[PDB]
Order: C-alpha cells, then structure tokens, then sequence
C-alpha cells in the first residue's frame, strides 16, 4: 500500500512519508540494523552437516563471517559517535548548537511537513561534517563546565 | 499508586539448555613440547591451570547423557584431528604391486609371511628387488610359489603414519565459549538420566584422554561409590550397557618379538619402513590379567545386574559371537602397534544367587582402517624391539539377549558399536547451558519525567 | 559451599538463592558474560607456534573465532534491547509500565522472598513478548513528550 | 613540535604534556581507538580484486580478520567496565569514592600541573585493582538506594 502513517510496522516502510510522521517509526529501523544477524547465526556452520567433506565449500563461509564483523563494527561506531556528542541513551536528542540557516534556508514547517528524509539528506550532505564538528565541541566543553560546577562544592 | 510496576534487571542468574561449539584446551607442558610429537595439542590451546568449580547452592536439574551434544562434538573433533595428523605423511601407493611370498623360518604360528617385490629407487629409470615381512592379515593371495598383493590394494591407497607422530592419548579439556557455562553433576550415585540434586558450574572439563578400544575401556575415570551400570533403556536389547568399575583391574600386554625396522626409498625424499627382520625366536603377542581380581570384579557387576533382573536369574557371560575380527575381539593401540585379542578367557562364566593370571592371545595388523571409513586405510610402521603396555581396565561394554531357553534372560556378551560411547563414558556427568541475563519482574517503584 | 549469601562471589553461585538476595550479585554475571573471552584471546595461536603445516589445523581456529563473534554480538544485542526501553546506563530500571497481574497473580512478598530466578522465568516466559512490546512503546512516546516540554518552555 | 597545548588535533599528540592540559584531547584518542578499522575494512577483500588464484593467500587473510575481532572486543570490554561504575555515557565522571592519599601522597596541583599521564600510570598501577573494586561497590549500592528513593513514592 502507499500513503502516510501506515507501513511503520515494517522495516523501511515509512521511507516515502514526510519527516514529521516518519519520526515515530525510528525504533524499527534501529532494531533491524543489527538483530538481522539472526539470518546468519541460525545457520553458519562448518562440515559434517548437510556437507560431507568438501571442506573448502565451508571455509568459503569466511564470506558470511566477514559480513557479521562488518555489521557489528558499523553499529558500534554509530553508538560511539552518538556517545561523544553526549547523546548515548536516546533515539532523539536536543543539543545546544544553534541552526545556522546557511546550511539550509528552509522554514520549520516545510522540513517536517513536506519533505521525506531522503529529500532532506540531499541538502545537509553538503554541511554534515561541519555539524558533527560543532556538536563534538559543544559537548566537550559542557563535560568540563559540569565538572567545575561540581568542583565548586 | 499501590499497584506494582515492571522493573528490568541485567545479569540475573538464569540459563537455558543449548547447542554450542565447545573449544578444546590442552595442558601447557604437552603444548611446550612444540611441533607435534602428538596431535591435538598443536591446535588445542594451552589451559588455564585454574579450573575453578563453584557449587551452585540449592540447585537441582535434569541431566541426560544419551541426548548430550558434546559427545558428538568429541567424536567429530577426534576424526578431524586424526586425519590431519596423517595428511602431511607419505602416500604409500607404489607398494600396491605383485608380491612373491613364503612362510617365515625361525620359529604355534603361520601368521608371518616373507615377501619379495620390485620397487622404484629415487631415480625414475631405476628399480630394485627388495623384501619384507607382513602378517597373514595384511596380504591376499592374487594367484609354483604363491603370489600376493596387499589387502587394501583393490579398494584404496594408504598413507604411512609418520614415525615422529605418536598415537599416545594426551589429556584434553573442553571449555565453554563466553556467555555459556558447563554444568557438572556432582552426585556419586548418578546413573546418566534424571534430576541431579547437587551441581557445580565449571569453565572447563576434566582432562579427558582420547583412548580408543572395542569390547572394554581402559585408562578412563572410575566412580567411587559402587560399580555403575547404565543404559538408555536396559530392557531394549539393541541398546548397550556401559559398566564403570569401583576400582581398576590391571592388564599387562606384550609383543615378545625383537623386531627390526628397515628403510626403503620409494622416491626422491620418500621412504617406506619395511619390517626388516625378527631376531631370536618368533613368539605370540598376548595379554595377562589376574584371575582372582577379575573373578571378584565380575562378582561385583553381577550383584548390580541382579537389581534390574529379578533375584535368582541365572546371570551368565559368553564371548563376542560371530561377525568379523573387529567385533569378535578386544582392540587397542599399544606403544605405536595395533592389537586384536579374543577375550573368551574373561567372558566365560555363570552365576547363581547363593593368585595367578588369565592369559589371552592377540594378533597384529600393519594396515588399519579406523571408524569403518571405507577409503581411509592407513599403514602403521613397524616399531623397534620388544614392546609392552600396562593399563587400568576402567570399565566394559555389555550387550544382552532375549530369554536364552528359560529362567535366564541374561546371556551377556562384550558389545561395541561406533567408538562414540567411549566418549559417553567420560562425558557421563557434564551438560552445557546458555546464560539469559535479562529479567523483568514487578516491584513498587516508578520513574518520573 | 551450599547456602544463601555464601557463593555469590563466584559466577552463577547465587542461582538457588531467592530473588531478593540474588539481586545484589548482578554485576558478576554481567562481567563474566563478555570478559570470559580472556580464556580465548590469551591462548588462540597459529602457524610456527605449536604447529607446522597440517594447515587445516590452523584454519580449525575458525571454531574459536566464530565463538568470539557470536559472544560479542549476542552481548551487543542486549545493550540495544535494554537501550530502546530508555534504560541503557543501568543494571536496574524502574519503568512506567504497570504490572498486569494477569501475567502472575503472586504478591510482592512471595516473588522476592520465596522464588529463585530460575523459577520466576518459567512463569513470565508466557507473557514476556507482551511486556517487551509495552516497554518499547512506553519509552517511544516518553522521548516525544520530553521533546515537546523542552520546546513549549 | 615540542610544547604544551599544540598537537592536540593529532592522535597521541598530547602525550608529553601535563595531565591538566592533556584532558582537552580525550575525544581524539577515543575516536581512533575503534574507527581506525577504516584502514582494514577499506582493503580486506576476498572475491576478485586483483586476486583470483593462490587463494591460500586470502585464507592467510585470517590474520587481518583476527585483528578486527580483537579491536571491537577490547573496546567493548572498556565500555562494559566504564558502564558498571555508573558512568557509561561520558568521557569524564565524578564518583563517590574518596581518594586515600596512601595511593599517592602528591598534592592536587602537582598531579594536574607537573606530571604527564604516562608518569601518573607508573604510580597508580600499584592500586588500580583496589580503586576499580571500590568504584564497583560504590555504584552497586547506589542503584539500590535510588530504587528505594523511587519506591518510597
Ligand atoms: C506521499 O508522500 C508525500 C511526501 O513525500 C506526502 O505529502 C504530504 O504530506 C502531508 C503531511 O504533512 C499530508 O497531510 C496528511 O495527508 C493524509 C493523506 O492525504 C491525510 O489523511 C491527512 O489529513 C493530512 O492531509 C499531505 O496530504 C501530503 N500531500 C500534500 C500535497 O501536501 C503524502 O502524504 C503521501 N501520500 C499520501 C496519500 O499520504
Ligand atoms: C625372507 O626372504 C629373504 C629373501 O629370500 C631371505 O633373505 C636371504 O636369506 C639368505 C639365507 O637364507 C641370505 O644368504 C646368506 O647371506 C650371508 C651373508 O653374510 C652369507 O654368509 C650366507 O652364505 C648366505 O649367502 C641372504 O643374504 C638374504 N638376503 C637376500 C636379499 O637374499 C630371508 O632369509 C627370509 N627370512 C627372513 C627371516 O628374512
Ligand atoms: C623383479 O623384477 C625382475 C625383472 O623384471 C623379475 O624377474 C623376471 O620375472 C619374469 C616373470 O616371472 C621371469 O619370466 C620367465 O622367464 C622364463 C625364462 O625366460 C620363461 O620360461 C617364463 O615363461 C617367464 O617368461 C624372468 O625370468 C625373470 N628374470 C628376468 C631377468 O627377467 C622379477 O619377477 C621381479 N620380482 C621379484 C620378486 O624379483
Ligand atoms: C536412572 O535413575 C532415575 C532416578 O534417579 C530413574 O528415574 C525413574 O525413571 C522411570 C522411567 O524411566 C520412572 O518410571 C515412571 O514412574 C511413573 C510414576 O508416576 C509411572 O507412572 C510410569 O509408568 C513409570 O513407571 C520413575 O518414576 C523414575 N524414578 C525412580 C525413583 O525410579 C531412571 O529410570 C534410571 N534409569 C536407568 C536406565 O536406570
Ligand atoms: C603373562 O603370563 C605368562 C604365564 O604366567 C607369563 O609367562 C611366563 O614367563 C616367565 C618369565 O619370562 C617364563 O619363565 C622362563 O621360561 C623359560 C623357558 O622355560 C626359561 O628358559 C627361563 O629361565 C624362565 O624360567 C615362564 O616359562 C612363562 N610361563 C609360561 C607358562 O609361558 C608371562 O611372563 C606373563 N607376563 C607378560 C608380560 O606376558
Ligand atoms: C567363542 O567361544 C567358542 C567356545 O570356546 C569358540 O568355539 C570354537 O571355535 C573354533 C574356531 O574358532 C573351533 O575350532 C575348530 O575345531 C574343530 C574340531 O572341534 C575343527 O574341525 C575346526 O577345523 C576348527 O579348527 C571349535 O570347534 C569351536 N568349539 C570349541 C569347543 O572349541 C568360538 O570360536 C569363540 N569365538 C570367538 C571369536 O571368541
Ligand atoms: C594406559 O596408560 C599407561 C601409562 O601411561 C600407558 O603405558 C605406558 O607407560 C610407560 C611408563 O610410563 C611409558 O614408557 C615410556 O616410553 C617412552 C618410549 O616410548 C620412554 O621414552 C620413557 O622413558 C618411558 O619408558 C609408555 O610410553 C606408555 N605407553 C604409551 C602408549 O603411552 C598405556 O599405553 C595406556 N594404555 C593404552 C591402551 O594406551
Ligand atoms: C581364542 O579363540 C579360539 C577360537 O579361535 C578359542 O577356542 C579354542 O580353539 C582351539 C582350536 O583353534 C580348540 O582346540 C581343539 O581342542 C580339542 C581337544 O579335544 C581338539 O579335539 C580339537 O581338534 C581342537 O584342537 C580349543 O579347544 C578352543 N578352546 C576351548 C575353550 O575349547 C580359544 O579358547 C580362545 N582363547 C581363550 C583364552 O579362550
Ligand atoms: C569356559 O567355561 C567352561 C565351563 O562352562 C570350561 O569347561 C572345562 O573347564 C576345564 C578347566 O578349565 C577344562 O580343562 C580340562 O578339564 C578336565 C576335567 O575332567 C581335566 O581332566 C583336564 O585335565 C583339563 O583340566 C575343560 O577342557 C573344559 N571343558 C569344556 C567342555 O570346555 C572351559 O575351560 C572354559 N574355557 C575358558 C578358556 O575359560
Ligand atoms: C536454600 O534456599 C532457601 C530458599 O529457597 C534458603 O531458605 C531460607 O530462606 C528464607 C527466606 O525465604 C530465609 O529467611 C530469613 O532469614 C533471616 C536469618 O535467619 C531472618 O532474619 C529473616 O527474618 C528471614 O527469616 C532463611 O534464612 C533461609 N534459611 C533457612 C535455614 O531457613 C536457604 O538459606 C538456602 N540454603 C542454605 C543452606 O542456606
Ligand atoms: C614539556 O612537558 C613538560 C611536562 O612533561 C611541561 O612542563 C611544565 O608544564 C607547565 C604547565 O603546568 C608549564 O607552564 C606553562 O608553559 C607554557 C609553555 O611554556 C606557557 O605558555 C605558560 O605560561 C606556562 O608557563 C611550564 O612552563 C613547564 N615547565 C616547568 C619548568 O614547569 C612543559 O610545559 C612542556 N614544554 C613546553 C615548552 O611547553
Ligand atoms: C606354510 O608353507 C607351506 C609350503 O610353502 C604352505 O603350503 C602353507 O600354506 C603355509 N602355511 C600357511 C598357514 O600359510
Ligand atoms: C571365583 O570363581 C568361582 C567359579 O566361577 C566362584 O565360585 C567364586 O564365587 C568366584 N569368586 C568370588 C569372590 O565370587
Ligand atoms: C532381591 O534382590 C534385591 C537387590 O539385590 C534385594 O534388595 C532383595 O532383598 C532380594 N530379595 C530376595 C527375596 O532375595
């Protein structure tokens, strides 16, 4: 089916809906980023199973095994990067960096109410490595400000 | 509000039963004897010398040694470790050639044949007349003098076992991968199937040693309480009975020939170890066990079998009736030489509910074929001089028959099967479980926004 | 050896103690669930060392490496599943899902004071896939309610 | 260069500077502790890619894969250990364990203002296994005191 607010109970099913309504599904796209390794860990196995000898057709299993370490390592790197911005516990964060509208001139309605996330990706992809810099620095000084504001005890 | 709220805990002490790949660890002094005087230790990583049991207080849960997964991993590991110990060694293919033969001279036995044949030197264009001794079991009459081939030579090639690699069984430990635990049933009266009322966890097993033998099993571990007898059902004849003794009974075995190895170059850097000569008198290989302590030990296993079979049932033993050599005999490797012995000296007695040694003869083979794998012949080289072994007979395998005429339902015979239940003898008390660390449970506490 | 409070300084040693007293030992299973990999990374070794040629017995080490990737990945999935309930920082959480006493009628005393965790498992394993669904949704709306509050101020 | 405060944009670049000024760098060490796997995953490739025979040499690639599973696993163990002290989201924590100056007699100025972190390590490596034990137990009771403070509602 096609519309808004419907297929959010399946993986990626929201993707053509506008950014506002797509904000509710995030847990599904998140859960399935890693737990899909169930399609691997149920069945990766050496010889003596459906196989008898021909051991190389199971050491060929380095294809399937390499895909697993790449998947956890991408996941874990995202969780690091979300950690160093001071945001580790959460699917959403508010953060103290003001939006420089030179990164996009667009108003608060049209971003949430008209665009898909795929349409928004094509704008801020020019500026994202600035924004990750500002987030890191804003958190890094905040950790030290908090430490002083306890150290004044 | 007075009603309860769900609260989540991590690292709650809970587990469930699971299939998982155990990893093997070997004791460090064998590992420090690097580059494989024996197999397994070259791959089986060094142990931590701290095994560290912990008693799981108040615990009680069902073990079943018949449906246990780790026996099948042991069986599959041992086969793989065996093959790779042979894979680097010389393929003996050029020996599959026509032999001229005659009986040996300097001896009762007709078991040794003396055989002559043509063999390639290292130089491709040059070949030699050469001769060696073989057992009557290694050769077949292909046919004036009689003329022969090796037994395997119509069905497969063979690999010569490398002389630097010993068949002696080192201790092996099986260890749990992270987020799994081994459980060990501690109860000294455990029979292999039921709720064990006292348990420990441990990170890694006993030093299990991978011996291999047919009708009876030896150098393995033995229970402290009583002779234990156990089976997947007992009453169904097609199931084995595993018997584990309360004490060892001690066997001496010998090969009294002063044996001489000779080396033949098959090719450029390839050599075959011929049986060269037997000096002194030729004499039979054989084994001894004390008639007194053997008779006493059967006197104990009979008292156990009476618990399952009435009272004055006429329990009796007989030899391993019929079939080929490998079911009809007790079989093992001693010192790097393979034995086959007819145990009817032991299993020939009858019982009613009221100082010197047995000597049982043996036979030897140079070609062997383990786990009945049709293509995997291998050739074990001759070993120098007189050789002998001492072992603890730990326990034995029995098979039953239906009502033999009337009264008795208990003609027992020394059994066998796949080698797998030799592992089930040592793994009789372990189990493996997967930890489930998440838990959710109710209490009267709430978070705020 | 056998009793309450005694063996808690060892892995699983609490397992026959009642749920209240077992609740102190949770760090011990949590640590040993991953760091038991010390018994792998200390002793996994390859060619030249202990072995020369027999090359399938170096490549036999795939069993040990495959166990390691399953261990880190099965652990990492718990940190995801504990994270989306709004709870990743902690060994304990209070949460705003009410206990529907249909899942068990048993009162607050007898669950903490009588049962062991292995006994409680066998009740709630009927209902747990309801309870995980409720926990996820209870957090998913809470993230949004907080973002509106930080905005309307 | 040689100084204080200069090469903090470089991996390890702070290492000879004093513990105070070195504290601003911590993000740069933390980021390269895991994401340096970019140098591995960009080129560890089996199928085709300039190589399609002598594939013993792509099974010899198990050395390069073994280093990846070590790196993710060693990092993930730090995140566990930093988690159970009640500190998982942060580069810095204040904590409720009092400093027994038997662990070092040195005053608060000279530790932050004179020493490098490499000099400090060589003192506290006597007492570190005490301090980790105290941190663990200090948190383990703090979780329970908070559960009661929520339960007295
Ligand atoms: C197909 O995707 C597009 C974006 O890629 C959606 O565009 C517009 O999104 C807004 C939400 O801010 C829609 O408003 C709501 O739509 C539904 C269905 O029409 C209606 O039930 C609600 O009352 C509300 O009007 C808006 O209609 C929509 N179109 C325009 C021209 O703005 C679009 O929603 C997606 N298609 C459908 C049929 O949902
Ligand atoms: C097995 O068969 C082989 C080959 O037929 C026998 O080996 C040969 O035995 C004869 C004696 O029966 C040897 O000849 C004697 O050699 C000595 C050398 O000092 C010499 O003094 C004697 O006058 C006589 O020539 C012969 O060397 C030996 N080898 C060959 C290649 O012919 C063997 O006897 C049979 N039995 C055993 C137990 O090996
Ligand atoms: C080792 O290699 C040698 C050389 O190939 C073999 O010796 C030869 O064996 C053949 C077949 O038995 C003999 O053939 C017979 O010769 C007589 C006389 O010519 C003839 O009447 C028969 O009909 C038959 O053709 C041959 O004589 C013999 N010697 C030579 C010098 O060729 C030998 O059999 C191989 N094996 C052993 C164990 O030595
Ligand atoms: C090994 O030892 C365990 C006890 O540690 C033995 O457990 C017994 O198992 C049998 C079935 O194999 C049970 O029999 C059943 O009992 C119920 C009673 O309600 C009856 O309705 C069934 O018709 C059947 O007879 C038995 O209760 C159970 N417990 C005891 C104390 O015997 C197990 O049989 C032993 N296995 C061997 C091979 O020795
Ligand atoms: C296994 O049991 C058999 C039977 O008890 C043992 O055989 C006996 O061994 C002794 C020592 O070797 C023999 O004594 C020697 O006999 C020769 C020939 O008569 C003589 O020249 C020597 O001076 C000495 O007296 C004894 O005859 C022999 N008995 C029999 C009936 O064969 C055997 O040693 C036991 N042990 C092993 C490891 O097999
Ligand atoms: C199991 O035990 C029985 C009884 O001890 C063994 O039976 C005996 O088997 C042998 C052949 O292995 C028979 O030997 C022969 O003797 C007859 C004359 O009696 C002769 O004509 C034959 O040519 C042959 O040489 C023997 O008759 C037979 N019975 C007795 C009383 O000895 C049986 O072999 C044992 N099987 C195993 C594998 O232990
Ligand atoms: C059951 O276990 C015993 C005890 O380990 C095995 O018998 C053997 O015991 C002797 C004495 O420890 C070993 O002797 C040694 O032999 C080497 C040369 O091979 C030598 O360098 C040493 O100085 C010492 O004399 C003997 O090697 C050992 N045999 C084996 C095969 O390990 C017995 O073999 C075991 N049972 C079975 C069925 O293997
Ligand atoms: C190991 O296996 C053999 C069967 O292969 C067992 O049976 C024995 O076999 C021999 C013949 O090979 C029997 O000899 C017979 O003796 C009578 C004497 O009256 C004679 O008339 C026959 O012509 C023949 O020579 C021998 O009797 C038989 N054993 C028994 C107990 O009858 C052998 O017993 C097995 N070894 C052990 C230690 O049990
Ligand atoms: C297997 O068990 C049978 C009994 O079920 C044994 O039967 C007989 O046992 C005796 C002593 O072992 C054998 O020796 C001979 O006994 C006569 C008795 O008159 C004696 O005069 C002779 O001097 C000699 O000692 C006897 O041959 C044997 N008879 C039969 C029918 O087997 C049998 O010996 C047992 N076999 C083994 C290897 O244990
Ligand atoms: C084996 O586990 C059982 C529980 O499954 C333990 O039994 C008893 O458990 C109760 C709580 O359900 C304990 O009661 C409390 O004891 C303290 C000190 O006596 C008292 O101040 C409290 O008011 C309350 O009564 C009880 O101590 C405990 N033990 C006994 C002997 O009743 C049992 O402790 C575990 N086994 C062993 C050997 O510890
Ligand atoms: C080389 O590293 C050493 C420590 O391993 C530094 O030692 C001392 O560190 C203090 C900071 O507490 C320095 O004070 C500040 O230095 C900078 C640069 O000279 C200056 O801009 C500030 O006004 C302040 O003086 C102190 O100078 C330094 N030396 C002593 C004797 O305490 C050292 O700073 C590093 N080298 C350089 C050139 O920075
Ligand atoms: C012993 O030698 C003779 C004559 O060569 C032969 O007939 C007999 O079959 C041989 N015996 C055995 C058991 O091979
Ligand atoms: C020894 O064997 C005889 C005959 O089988 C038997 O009478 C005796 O009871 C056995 N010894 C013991 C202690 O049972
Ligand atoms: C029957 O055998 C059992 C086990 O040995 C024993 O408890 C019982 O007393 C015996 N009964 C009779 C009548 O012999």
């Amino acid at each position: 089916a096609v519309g808004i607010g419907a297929v959010f109970l399946g993986f990626l099913g929201a993707a053509g809906s506008t950014m506002g309504a797509a904000s509710m599904t995030l847990t599904v796209q998140a859960r399935n980023l890693l737990s899909g390794i169930v399609q691997q860990q149920s069945n990766l196995l050496r010889a003596i199973e459906a196989q008898q000898h021909l051991l190389k057709l199971t050491v060929w299993g380095i294809k399937q095994l390499q895909a697993r370490v790449l998947a956890v390592e991408r996941y874990l790197r995202d969780q690091q990067l979300l950690g160093i911005w001071g945001c580790s516990g959460k699917l959403i964060c508010c953060t103290n960096v003001p939006w420089n509208s030179s990164w996009s001139n667009r108003n608060l309605s049209e971003i949430w109410d008209n665009m898909t996330w795929l349409q928004w990706d094509k704008e801020i992809s020019n500026y994202t490595q600035i924004i990750y810099g500002l987030l890191e620095e804003s958190q890094n000084q905040q950790e030290k400000n908090e430490q002083d504001l306890l150290a004044l005890d | 509000a007075e009603n309860l709220w769900v609260t989540v805990y991590y690292g709650v002490p809970v587990w469930k039963d699971a299939e998982t790949t155990l990893f093997c660890a070997s004791d460090a002094k064998a590992y420090e004897t690097e580059k494989h005087n024996v197999w397994a230790t070259h791959a089986c990583v060094p142990t931590d010398p701290n095994p560290q049991e912990i008693h799981l207080e108040n615990v009680t849960e069902e073990f079943n040694m018949w449906k246990n997964n780790m026996v099948e991993q042991m069986h599959t590991d041992i086969i793989s470790l065996w093959d790779q110990s042979l894979k680097p060694c010389v393929k003996l293919t050029p020996l599959c050639v026509t032999l001229q033969c005659t009986n040996v001279t300097n001896n009762m036995r007709g078991e040794l044949k003396n055989c002559s044949f043509n063999m390639t030197t290292e130089l491709r264009d040059k070949k030699q007349k050469v001769y060696s001794l073989f057992y009557r079991l290694d050769v077949v009459q292909i046919n004036s003098n009689k003329e022969y081939r090796l037994i395997n030579c119509n069905t497969s090639a063979c690999t010569q076992a490398c002389p630097k690699v010993s068949f002696e069984p080192i201790p092996i430990h099986y260890c749990a991968p992270a987020g799994f635990a081994i459980l060990k049933c501690k109860d000294k009266k455990f029979n292999g199937t039921g709720p064990c009322p006292s348990v420990s966890t441990v990170q890694c097993t006993h030093g299990i040693k991978p011996v291999v033998s047919t009708q009876l099993l030896l150098n393995g571990s033995l229970a402290e309480e009583e002779v234990m007898i156990r089976s997947e059902n007992i009453t169904n004849n097609a199931k084995n009975i595993l018997v584990q003794f309360n004490t060892p009974v001690q066997i001496n075995c010998t090969r009294p020939n002063n044996n001489t190895r000779k080396s033949i170059r098959i090719g450029p850097g390839q050599a075959f170890y011929a049986t060269g000569d037997i000096i002194g008198d030729i004499r039979q290989a054989h084994c001894n066990v004390s008639k007194a302590t053997w008779n006493e030990t059967l006197g104990k296993v009979v008292k156990q079998l009476r618990k399952h079979f009435g009272n004055n049932t006429i329990i009796r033993f007989a030899n391993s009736s019929g079939g080929d050599l490998e079911v009809t005999t007790h079989s093992f490797n001693c010192g790097g030489e393979f034995f086959y012995c007819n145990t009817s000296g032991l299993f020939n007695s009858t019982w009613i509910s009221n100082n010197d040694s047995i000597t049982l003869p043996c036979r030897i083979k140079q070609i062997i074929n383990m786990w009945q794998r049709i293509g995997q012949c291998m050739y074990a080289p001759p070993i120098q001089g007189v050789i002998r072994c001492v072992s603890n007979i730990t326990g034995l395998i029995l098979t039953r028959d239906g009502g033999s005429t009337n009264s008795t339902t208990e003609t027992f015979r020394p059994g066998g099967g796949d080698m797998r239940d030799n592992w089930r003898s040592e793994l009789y008390k372990y189990k493996v479980v997967k930890i489930e660390p998440l838990g959710v449970a109710p209490t009267r506490c709430k978070r705020r926004v």
